[PDB]
């Protein structure tokens, strides 16, 4: 199908709660970021995964500071990017997704006002 | 129980059989504490007896002589 | 206003110097170990007068216990708390039997305001440029200002350069000729 | 002198004249405590110039003022001159232009961390214990606990922790304990319009910051947890000042009747005879009641009690939260929950997502449960008695809910579903330990590999009263005569202590054969290394310490010349 | 070979009377009398308790050969907490096993003066507040109950066991224990935001018809099922020659 | 006997020392609560020298019955519940703070102030006299600072 199952990590069959945020970031690059025209096929799964990353900072900062990813333009370069978030915050490669994010990734998936994402995040009721 | 079936029947109208029915509704629905105000079980009998009316599908001076006969 | 507020049931009294002892020690001690206090800063000094104003018999065992137990090799940290350990010892094997003393190592400040570039007024207290010791301070109230006109020595310290050092001359008592007075 | 207007001083100072700060002044008062000064005082009156010559400064007062207004002025025209200069540059400038120029802070959420033990390399590992320790070891028979988790005045084993080792809760202390005391609720869904996915507070039900839980929350979390007054909203009422309980008396004249069923008044006069009339009322079918003089009547009264103080699970706890069924918690005794809520906490410490997990390693019949109670079933216990004797509506089984060893029994029947042994003890205030000897040896004999050990008991309104009686928990009284906040009524080793405070809760740990530990792949949180009960001698007052426990101390100095080959692993290893 | 091990690993102490219970105990480890840094006190806040504690843990000490000027720092734990009869020992054997793993011993911040009678017990320190110790290698747990019902209990820090196992070994456990808490994380953070954290078993892991069986094979074992994936006892492995 | 001597303060700076110097203080407090209790209890474990001893009492510098009652505890032997000691320095620091009154602004918070600053310290004075001179102590003055 044209549209995968978003929690299989390198054809490694889990769920969206058994993927780390790391994992879920590379997902994210991996199906929307077009590798070979070097660009993010729409906007709005830029503006995706960013929303994403400043979660992952929120998360995993202790105190206030300011985020790593002052502007989405940084993602055009999508694999720098990731390496600049995740090495400010390396406990979040080795993390599963805290279960309340689980519930906010789904609830952008959901987001109108985005083009509809290229996967499967979820098998419940509104599967079809 | 003798007070609660007079007042059922004056101001609700309900005879013997009728009155059996508004007080097993009424033990269903029992106070998890006692009522305070003698008006407070009133109004706790009569919507207890609409509950029997629409589960049963039913709508809906001498007294001066008593007070001093009580003081003889 | 004018209620009463003292009562006898509600005072509370407080004795057990022997105790804060151990305590104040064991807690430099582990300090200097994670680098909390390096061997700059005062308070190494400061808490070393303290604890000797505290030399007991028992004090001493406590420090020595500790002190001779520590494993120089493991760290660079580990020495320092060995050597100023020692040397604590044996200040503290001098003043045993001898009454304890108020003394300010504190590095003396004065005020210091400025007004950002953007109308902020900022207020800090810093270090007096040409005043380092409680004595210095001694000596440039002698002196005075110009502003008092009609009537009606150095002693180079291992201040805030080697605490371990200044710890050493805590226990010695200065002999001064030249007093203040007379400046 | 300057101290917690200061602005000035910089400039005052700029005339030759000295301010000073607090411990400068304080040396300088200190001085005139000096032997020599002192005796000087008793030659005559001492004066002491300790202003550093801000009296030669003529016009002090408006000189004073003047600094201060060249500052503020300065202060003011420069940030008011900014401030338009600012405004000159967005409307020459464009908004849009310095809009994408301002940064992005970003504000921390609560990550509660879980906090399993560190295991270091390998390398660094083998430098801790000796190398001849490798494999000299039955680990069949060395204890381990794999999780704990406790049930208590200041919430779980992970926000006591923080508030017993840190003082104040970090950000997945408040978010925890507002969780757990009711505060805020979870909520994942559409929040008047817009989704939501976050925390809200359950009472308005509009949505909250993790970054906000402190200011909103703790202030009040703080002061509803940990030993506090006694809130009668937990204890069905029970208030310490005012204490129920009935009095006898004799009825002197002839009560006036009053009406009751027939079922009802044959009760009473099966109890009074002589002394009571019933009597048909022949329209209603009802009886009329009447109590003679000479019959016996219990009047109510009421009595002020001196423990106003507990250690209190934190206000707003609910079994219902931590995900129990309302049948078990109407069925059950307040106790259980406390067990049944750490039972699973604790699994979790240990990483058992299921306990029939253990199965997949184990035996049916090697999973077992020495958790122990000195009282529990405290509640239970007063319905049988006391909710019974006043013919108030209490369940046929309040009996089974009063034994102790029927929380280890809800364990068993609700998660466990093991075979394995049930040993249950009773300690007084030592049940817990003498739990872990009992679960450690358990598991020595191959009975068990892995069993649930611990503690529980419940504060209940005749505990806490009988302990006044014993003269055994502190005054509150007495302690707020002192000077005492409930918070400093429990100060042990304390020149002033003066009783113990009294407290609820529970709390188990998992303890398992080191073997199994490693081969599951579970947490390893430290090693039961000994346990030991030993009573004391010769007495007669019951509720006193002793010194049995010394026992444990004992070997024998008759002989100790030269060093015992026994106590050196090399040697042993060799042997081995 | 296990009662070898038994024998001169575990148990070598046993029978012997130069060697207590309390020196055998930390004596397998490698660890000396001194090395138990931590007493977890009942520190009941009652003045027969605390003086008697203090004193019983004094002299075990005194009797093993404390060395002079190594106190024992002792937790007092009821300060925060109250005394909840029962539950007391596991409360102070939690705080034990953080003390452990942390290096952490928390101060008695309601020591506003230690009882000047208790200076006497020289082996004994009471901190008013915490340290943030280099290491922690063993607490001691001790209550005391009505009706002379005394105990200990001595907990020796995790790193230790380690020594006694191969590398391969404990380089396997790590990676096991890793894939744990991941899970774990997942499950708790669940529980908590649901309201999933108890879940009460509606079945046990053998059918009504199957009972029996299981109790009576040493070696039944779970399996997850194909059809519901929880953990049931399989007719195939009951009683089976694999 | 030093009164005024709250965190923050000269008093408190005083107080070190004379902890530090091995004194034997009283402090008075006007706001006796746990948080300042437990500020006490810190203060005296890090200079409480050998020799030391310090006294918290709750004290209001404005209550004649308080400024009675407070000396009285001083001298009062260990047996009546009393501390036994006998000054040798008083520091009556114990003040309030007024501000932005002028003249004609005058009245109860400054009649009150006035009589915590000096009416109620010269009573002071005057009590511990009473006692010396009740018991003959005609060698041990108290130095007021
Ligand atoms: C429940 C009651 C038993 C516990 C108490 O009766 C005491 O043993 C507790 C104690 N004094 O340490």
């Amino acid at each position: 199908f044209q549209k995968p199952w978003f929690a299989t990590v390198n054809g490694q069959a889990r769920d969206l709660a058994t993927m780390t945020y790391e994992e879920v970031a590379k997902r994210l690059v991996e199906l929307m970021f077009i590798r070979s025209t070097n660009s993010w096929f729409d906007v709005t799964w830029r503006t995706f995964t960013g929303d994403f990353l400043r979660r992952v900072e929120e998360r995993f900062t202790k105190s206030k500071t300011l985020s790593l990813i002052q502007s989405y333009s940084l993602l055009d370069k999508p694999d720098e990017a990731i390496e600049k978030v995740f090495n400010a915050y390396p406990a979040a490669r080795e993390q599963f997704l805290n279960a309340q994010d689980i519930d906010h990734f789904l609830s952008m998936c959901q987001n109108p006002m985005q083009k509809p994402v290229p996967f499967v995040p979820v098998l419940d009721r509104r599967f079809e | 129980i003798t007070v609660a079936r007079k007042y059922l029947q004056t101001r609700w109208g309900l005879p013997s059989g009728r009155q059996d029915g508004v007080l097993l509704v009424a033990l269903s629905n029992e106070p998890a504490a006692r009522l305070g105000s003698e008006a407070d079980a009133k109004a706790f009998l009569d919507s207890m007896a609409q509950k029997y009316a629409s589960i049963v599908g039913v709508d809906l001076l001498e007294e001066i002589t008593k007070d001093h006969k009580v003081l003889a | 206003g004018v209620a009463t507020s003292f009562s006898r049931k509600k005072a509370r009294t407080f004795d057990s110097s022997w105790n804060w002892a151990k305590q104040s020690l064991l807690s430099l001690y582990f300090e200097i170990i994670h680098g909390v206090l390096k061997n700059v800063d005062r308070e190494v000094v400061s808490e070393a007068i303290n604890i000797m104003n505290r030399s007991n018999d028992a004090l001493i065992k406590f420090m020595e216990y500790h002190i001779s137990n520590t494993d120089e090799t493991k760290g660079e940290n580990y020495q320092l708390v060995k050597t100023l350990g020692e040397q604590l010892i044996e200040n503290c094997k001098q003043v045993l039997d001898v009454d304890p003393v108020y003394k300010d190592v504190a590095k003396p400040t004065g005020p210091k305001t400025a007004i950002d570039k953007n109308g902020n007024i900022t207020y800090s207290e810093e270090p007096r440029e040409k005043v380092r010791k409680l004595s210095q301070y001694v000596q440039e109230m002698a002196l005075g200002g110009p502003i008092t006109k009609e009537s009606q020595m150095d002693v180079e310290d291992a201040l805030d350069k080697d605490s371990t050092k200044e710890v050493a001359s805590l226990p010695n008592k200065s002999t001064i000729s030249k007093t203040v007075s007379s400046t | 002198t300057r101290g917690t207007n200061n602005i000035i001083a910089e400039g005052i100072e700029k005339m030759g004249v000295r301010t000073f700060s607090q411990k400068e002044m304080a040396f300088n008062l200190l001085g005139l405590l000096t032997p020599e000064v002192v005796e000087l005082c008793q030659k005559s009156p001492v004066m002491a110039d300790l202003n550093g010559g801000l009296q030669f400064v003529p016009e002090l007062k408006e000189f004073t003022a003047k600094l201060r207004k060249e500052l503020v002025e300065t202060s003011e025209v420069r940030k008011a001159v900014s401030i338009e200069t600012a405004l000159e540059h967005k409307v020459v400038n464009g908004n849009s232009a310095d809009a994408a120029y301002a940064q992005v802070e970003i504000q921390p959420r609560a990550n509660i961390q879980l906090d399993f033990p560190e295991l270091k390399p390998y390398k660094q590992v083998k430098q801790i214990a000796p190398a001849e320790l490798e494999g000299l070891l039955d680990l069949e028979r060395v204890i381990v606990v794999t999780g704990f988790a406790e049930v208590g005045p200041w919430g779980s084993a992970r926000t006591r922790w923080e508030m017993e080792a840190f003082g104040e809760f970090s950000l997945e202390g408040c978010v925890e304990m507002a969780w757990i005391m009711g505060f805020i609720s979870y909520h994942n869904g559409n929040l008047k319009g817009r989704p939501y996915t976050g925390w809200v507070d359950s009472k308005t039900k509009e949505p909250v910051d993790d970054k906000d839980v402190k200011a909103k929350y703790e202030t009040s979390i703080l002061e509803h947890s940990g030993i506090r007054l006694i809130e009668p909203e937990l204890f069905n009422g029970y208030n310490p000042e005012k204490k129920e309980m009935i009095q006898e008396v004799i009825v002197e004249e002839d009560l006036e009747p009053f009406e009751a069923s027939k079922e009802t008044a044959e009760q009473f006069k099966h109890q009074h005879g002589d002394k009571v009339d019933i009597f048909e009322i022949p329209e209603t079918g009802e009886y009329s009641v009447k109590l003679l003089k000479g019959a016996t009547l219990y009047i109510p009264k009421a009595l002020r009690f001196d423990r106003l103080v507990a250690g209190q699970i934190p206000t707003g706890w609910n079994a219902k939260t931590y995900g129990i069924s309302d049948d078990i918690i109407s069925q059950v005794d307040p106790i259980t929950l406390f067990v049944l809520v750490s039972v699973v906490e604790a699994f979790i410490a240990s990483g058992i997502t299921d306990p029939y997990e253990m199965y997949k390693y184990v035996h049916v019949s090697e999973v077992g449960n020495c958790s122990g109670s000195g009282m529990g079933g405290v509640s239970a216990l007063r319905g049988m008695f006391k909710d019974r004797f006043k013919d108030e509506p209490v369940q046929n089984d309040i009996l089974q809910e009063s034994f102790i060893n029927t929380m280890s029994a809800w364990v068993n029947m609700l998660l466990i579903s093991s075979s394995g042994p049930i040993k249950t003890p009773v300690g007084a205030c030592a049940t817990s330990v003498e739990s872990v000897d009992i679960g450690v040896e358990t598991i020595l004999s191959g009975k068990a590999r892995i069993c649930i050990v611990g503690g529980y008991d419940d504060f209940q309104e005749e505990g806490s009263f009988e302990f006044g009686n014993m003269k055994a928990t502190s005054n509150t009284l007495e302690e707020f005569e002192h000077g005492r906040t409930p918070a400093e009524m429990s100060r042990p080793a304390t020149t002033t202590r003066n009783g113990f405070m009294e407290a609820q809760g529970a709390g188990i740990q998992i303890i398992m054969q080191a073997d199994l530990a490693l081969k599951m792949g579970v947490p390893i949180y430290g090693i039961v290394a000994m346990a030991a009960t030993a009573t004391d001698k010769i007495g007669r007052s019951v509720p006193a310490p002793g010194k049995g426990i010394l026992t444990t101390a004992r070997e024998h100095h008759s002989s100790v010349k030269y060093a015992s080959p026994n106590l050196n692993m090399k040697y042993r290893k060799r042997q081995l | 070979l296990r009662a070898a091990q038994q024998q001169w690993g575990n148990d070598f102490y046993k029978r012997d009377p130069r060697i207590a219970p309390l020196r055998g105990a930390l004596a397998t480890y490698g660890l000396t009398i001194d090395d138990l840094g931590v007493a977890s006190f009942h520190g009941t806040s009652t003045k027969a308790n605390d003086k008697n504690e203090s004193a019983t843990i004094n002299e075990m000490m005194k009797h093993l050969g404390r060395s002079e000027g190594n106190p024992v720092i002792g937790v007092f734990q009821k300060f925060l907490t109250g005394h909840p009869k029962g539950a007391a020992g596991a409360w102070m054997m939690n705080g034990a096993l953080q003390i452990l793993n942390s290096g952490i011993i928390p101060g008695n911040r309601n020591a506003d003066n230690v009882d000047k009678i208790l200076e006497q017990f020289e082996y004994v320190l009471y901190p008013s507040k915490t340290l943030k110790t280099d290491g922690v290698r063993a607490v001691s747990i001790t209550s005391f109950g009505f009706g002379q019902k005394g105990g200990q209990a001595i907990v020796v820090h995790p790193d230790y066991l380690y020594g006694a196992i191969t590398e391969d070994r404990y380089n396997e456990y790590v990676a096991k224990v890793s894939a744990r808490e991941k899970s774990a994380y997942k499950f708790f953070h669940n529980g908590m935001i649901y309201n999933k954290l108890f879940v009460s078993k509606e079945h046990a892991p053998y059918t009504d018809e199957l009972e029996e069986d299981v109790y009576l094979d040493p070696l039944a074992r779970v399996s997850k099922d194909k059809k519901s994936g929880s953990l049931t006892f399989n007719s195939k492995n009951i009683q089976s020659k694999d | 006997l030093i009164t005024g001597a709250g965190k923050g303060s000269i008093g408190a700076e005083v107080l070190q020392g004379l902890l530090q110097g091995g004194a034997k203080v009283v402090v008075t407090t006007s706001r006796f609560s746990k948080q300042v209790t437990d500020y006490y209890q810190s203060i005296y474990a890090k200079y409480g020298a050998k020799g030391s001893t310090l006294i918290v009492v709750p004290f209001n510098q404005g209550s004649k019955q308080d400024v009675e009652a407070l000396i009285e505890f001083i001298y009062d032997t260990e047996k009546n519940g009393g501390l036994g000691w006998d000054l040798d320095a008083i520091i009556p620091f114990a003040a309030i703070p007024e501000q932005g009154i002028e003249l004609e602004h005058i009245d109860s918070k400054s009649e009150f102030a006035h009589r915590i600053m000096l009416t109620n310290i010269l009573r002071m004075m005057g009590c511990v006299k009473k006692q010396k001179s009740a018991r003959g102590i005609e060698t041990r003055p108290a130095q007021v600072i």
